[PDB]
């Protein structure tokens, strides 16, 4: 995890990197909050009755 | 015809989309996805030779 170096060289298992381009981990945007949305509060039961 | 479409898939993404569960369970299989992963790339990489 120390740079993307590192990354290759730990994906290919080796310790020297022949040149070229090399697929070593995946970007992904991590959610930040969390959104709930359900319909209006209606018809509240009559407990009051 | 001469080339197909450069289509490379993500495992983790894709069985197990952002669920920590789903990828922990996934990780018991090994380096199938490691070798799907290169599958593809070696597809597409032919694709442009
Ligand atoms: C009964 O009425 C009072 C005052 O209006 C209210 O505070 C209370 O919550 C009511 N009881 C129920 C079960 O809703």
């Amino acid at each position: 995890a120390l740079d993307p170096l590192s990354e290759t060289k730990c994906t290919l298992k080796s310790f020297t990197v022949e040149k070229g381009i090399y697929q070593t981990s995946n970007f992904r945007v991590q959610p930040t909050e969390s959104i709930v949305r359900f319909p209006n509060i209606t018809n509240l039961c009559p407990f009051g009755e | 015809p001469v080339s197909m479409t450069k289509t490379s898939v993500d495992c983790t993404m894709y069985i197990c989309g952002d669920s920590t569960e789903c990828s922990n369970l996934l990780l018991q299989y090994g380096s199938f996805c490691t070798q799907l992963n290169r599958a593809l790339t070696g597809i597409a990489v032919e694709q442009d030779k």
